[PDB]
């Protein structure tokens, strides 16, 4: 019943490598053991997900270019940009590597829940919910997120995905876009310019999978409140028109008061009361991270979620560890709301919950 | 295509 | 009469090891020669900056630091972040030596304005206006437009810092908040929690130089047309009444539609119209990039606006060249506004005009 | 401190 | 539950050694003790801070920098002007070991409101409020006031810092700008031209701690009564909104009048009321004294605020004791105001507290 | 014909070691020298002045006594208070030998007068001019003004001494105020609370002295335009009605924008106007200099007002010499205002110069 | 007496 | 800047 933790020095080593994000996977769990966490935990090191486990999604000509250019770090190679590598995602030395090791790592997490091993699985490096089968995106390699629920499915008829980050699950969406049995729910940032630029309400999926994909588009400053309203009601929705026998949720913290993004305001107080809502349907649940270009309020967030999880309270004071000075000059775990406008009207949220409570009677 |  | 163009193969290959924004200066450089603008100017090979140099405006101990860490890449050293590296500015091997290479080259950009060599100098790799005397900041390592400032006051009695930036140029007002013979003015993003915090109307600068800074916030979604009016009208009143000898502008295109910071929404044509009213005034100008971390959209601006400033118009298609694959896959060099409102009302932009009218009237 |  | 007096014959001597204000910190021990006060508060001898609790704020380089220079007072060293010394901050010989007898003295001073030994702990020689972590500025050397800040952090959630003296108490708001943790509030003369030039209505602080820091710009000849007014008015909104754990007060009494600096015209009454509004909280308060360039005044000024510290109503007649002779012309306690005018028009006063009042609402 | 200038490394040594003005004696002299404007004018070595010649002033008791505590300087002698010394007046050891050399420094320069070895000479380190003669007073030890005076009456009728320091120049006042072979001229701040509190417009002197002061009270903020209208219509009646011989002329340049005493707002333009006011008169004149708290800037006004007598008009650049960096950030000589109120009413203004008109009517 |  |  204790939770499982996929961790492993040599891990936390790897996604510590990821150009995007230096050493935020050490912050994490440095701050998950500082409030000594881990010790409530069943810590399992993840397995490094093999060439044919990645295959069950992702096409071999994009695997065999990962790993070519992840030989050297060739980031001049002519087919590249066809794979996505560039900007946003670049061929760094090493990184088909760490691309398999969190791989490996999510699917380890969905092997632990169909072996009835926990009923949470943790994985906070994961979430690369924006990776296509043959192209990498917005900072994603290898879709771990979708590999975890092909893993799930040798056990539970429906899948249940739950997207919290800042930016829509897109590359998850699209591969189950055409799937009932497993169904995508992602709530983001949604507004002409805002990466990926997909996502609005009217996307439902495609062919058998129509209505079986739903898209929450959120516009800058929501907060905690708000926020929870519109995803409570969108679950209880979902919930009772899905029936999910297991469910996989990301919880990018791209969304937290503080992020340089600076879109949305929330707290990782309501993202939590968003994984209450979540557990209390006692179901397999597999827990995954994603964005969050504020390593210290990551961190934090996460920190504070993993509490949740375990049922417990944290101390307001962050404690002495590896990463103290990160947290000045307040050092508390508590996150506070910038002082900034809630850009979404009343009654467009209104409108979008309607719409998709429409699009949800289809669902049987 | 799009930028993050 | 013709204006210099500041370039090296070996400064350009410096530039584009940059963390935030890999290959843009090969980029930018790319695009201009595809267009065949380089013909058009007198290309000069920027020196690197001593550390003298460098020293009349950065403390040595900070000096030493980025010199110490850049070594082998120190990105573990304990007094690093007192000294502002980190997430935003990482400890690359090979730091101290690019930003000694981009305050070299913004230096030597100066020196050709005062030994009337031309009336317009460009570095479009350079403008990296948060470095603080003794704190890497923004992505900036070296405050490289304070350096060319100072060296222009060699030959100039009044500069005026004109940034277009989508950030506050905090950098270079501070470097000059006390002094009155150099006149700051930024035009940014101003909004709780959006970087750095600093910028807004009422900060007009200290001391004998109380009214010597100017700066204007603005809202999401501004446009080209209310843009150049607020710029206008501002350029206006600081022209007449600080008078200035020279000019430092700072261009940085990641307030250009299609920059993932998607903030503002302008084009490179509305920023053009600024250029454009700034080189009217025939005085000594030296030209800066900065942000922009739409790459491809960023060579475009740049390679436009260096075609305002010869007076040409570029055909809208994109040559074929080296990165020509980046632009794909319309390949033309116009940009389009998003889809998203403006928030700036203009009762507030009214307000702020007024308000800093009302404080250059103190400036004689 | 905001991060940029 | 009587009041602690930092006090040591040794520490007194060096006090009295500062350039700025010779012997002033005998006349005011002195006239304390010739009023028996001594004997009503729990005396205790002030440690020395350390290189590492001068550390918690100020940079090695300045520390040694310091400790350098007042080997032999070397008033000549080449630095020395970078880090603040010179006119304001001549490098006296044995000033460093003046500056950490006095920092030492506020962390004892803090240290016992920790230790419960009392709820109001003085220590009249501290309060620079104007030094900065490598600068030396305004006859501040090492910022005391922020070391004892920092040292009530260790069991106090809330600090809340109040600045009385006549200049802008930049260096602690300074050092607390970025923090939520603990609130400044100045009072002081706001005017171009007067030291340090900053702390006008619309400076509230940076990122995180925006909002955390108010000030209250004032004109010359304010009295009593209109101070008093101003003072509890921000106060009582200051303590609804931010409900502090402990308070440090800074009392530069170079805002009464007699002062050579002429420019407020209070008495120690005033400040007096101001003082009983604050010790009626019942909350743990550090006591602190600063500017003062009338000797016999400042002494007059903090001997009678000790009494009301203590709640005792002193005799109007000074007691004779070793600086009687310095009480003339009336050879009384009591200061008269000098007969000129109050600059400070009630609107602008209603417009400030209004604007205070506004920034406020957003602390929660 | 050319202007005498008293100065000796020894003499500007003994100078900069004043408690409240160091090292500005240097600067001054440096500045001079680094516009070469020493070489317009012939140098004489200054004399120290002779016990016998500073006893025609100042008792024996005092002269004894500041003798005596200049040995060791002894700052606890119990007679010193009664003697002036003190805060304002500390007995620095030496200090009766620097008063001594200031002494003859300005009786060398009035001897040189006599000797018609020029027409205008100059002392800026003399003008201490609220020295009793048997007191200290307002960083004065020794009124060498007076002596300078005293010395002058060996050979002239009428002395008219012009007092433009920012304080009252009571000493000198004091010294004639029975005297009507002697004039004395102060334009200075008059408020209540500000030294020395004495110089109301209603002061004219005594016995036969009567109406032989003139006393010319001025309110804060006053820049150059007002303060030469008043200067020169109370110097046009003097001259008229008093037909002066000879003319002292003490310029303090604590009435500058910038000084930390922040009273009036002038610049060195405005007082050079003055000076060439009474330069047009055509009289021995000798030129003290006095006040000037803001070290660089008392060296740029008399520098400037050395270009005035030698009829130079400077280079805008400060020239690079010894204290270069202490003329950052702007390094030019000008001053500019502060932006700050005139509380002088016009109606008070011309109240005050027709009561003084009035008065001189008597001088006859 | 006052202080300068 | 300022001097006090
Ligand atoms: N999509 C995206 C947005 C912003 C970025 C910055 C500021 C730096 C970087 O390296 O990659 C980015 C990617
Ligand atoms: N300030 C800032 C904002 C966003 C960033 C991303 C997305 C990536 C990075 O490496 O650094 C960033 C810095
Ligand atoms: N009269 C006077 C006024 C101000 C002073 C300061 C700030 C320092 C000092 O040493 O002496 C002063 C004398
Ligand atoms: N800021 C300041 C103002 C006045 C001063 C005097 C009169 C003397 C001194 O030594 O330092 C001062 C500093
Ligand atoms: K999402
Ligand atoms: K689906
Ligand atoms: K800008
Ligand atoms: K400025
Ligand atoms: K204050
Ligand atoms: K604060
Ligand atoms: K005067
Ligand atoms: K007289
Ligand atoms: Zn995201
Ligand atoms: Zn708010
Ligand atoms: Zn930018
Ligand atoms: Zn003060
Ligand atoms: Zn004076
Ligand atoms: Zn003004």
């Amino acid at each position: 019943l204790v939770p499982v933790y996929i961790y492993s020095p040599e891990y936390v080593s790897m996604c510590d490598s990821l150009a995007k994000i230096p050493k935020r996977a050490s912050m994490v769990h440095s701050l998950i053991e500082a409030y000594a966490l881990h010790k409530q935990m069943r810590i399992v090191k993840p397995k490094v997900a093999s060439m044919e486990e990645m295959a069950t999604f992702h096409t071999d000509a994009y695997l065999q270019h990962l790993q070519k250019v992840s030989q050297e770090g060739d980031d001049d190679h002519p087919d590249s940009i066809e794979y996505g590598l560039g900007y946003d995602c670049p061929a760094t030395e090493g990184i088909f590597d760490y691309a398999a090791a969190i791989g490996g790592a999510t699917i380890t997490a969905a092997q632990c829940l169909i072996d009835g091993m926990c009923k949470v699985a943790i994985n906070w490096s994961g979430g690369w919910h924006a990776a296509k089968k043959d192209e990498a995106s917005g900072f994603c390699y290898l879709n771990d997120a979708v590999l975890g629920i092909l893993r799930l499915r040798r056990k539970f008829e429906r899948i249940l995905y739950v997207d919290l980050d800042l930016h829509h699950g897109d590359g998850v969406e699209d591969a189950f876009s055409f799937t009932s049995k497993v169904m995508t729910v992602s709530l983001h940032k949604f507004s002409p310019g805002f990466f990926p630029g997909t996502g609005d309400v009217s996307d439902v999926g495609l062919g058998k999978g129509r209505y079986y994909s739903v898209n929450v588009p959120i516009q800058d400053g929501i907060q905690d409140e708000k926020y929870y309203q519109i995803c409570e009601s969108v679950l209880k929705e979902v919930y009772q028109a899905f029936n999910p026998k297991a469910v996989v949720l990301q919880l990018g913290a791209d969304t937290i008061a503080g992020d340089p993004m600076c879109s949305f305001n929330m707290t990782p107080v309501g993202i939590g009361k968003c994984l209450k809502y979540i557990l209390q349907w006692q179901l397999a649940t597999l827990i995954l991270g994603g964005g969050g270009y504020n390593l210290a309020n990551t961190a934090r967030c996460w920190t504070y979620l993993t509490g949740v999880i375990l049922g417990k309270t944290l101390s307001s004071e962050i404690p002495d560890h590896e990463f103290f000075t990160a947290y000045g000059p307040d050092y508390v775990l508590e996150i506070t709301p910038s002082c900034r406008p809630d850009r979404n009207e009343p009654h467009r949220i209104q409108q979008i919950l309607n719409y998709i409570k429409g699009n949800l009677k289809h669902v049987v | 295509r799009h930028k993050k």
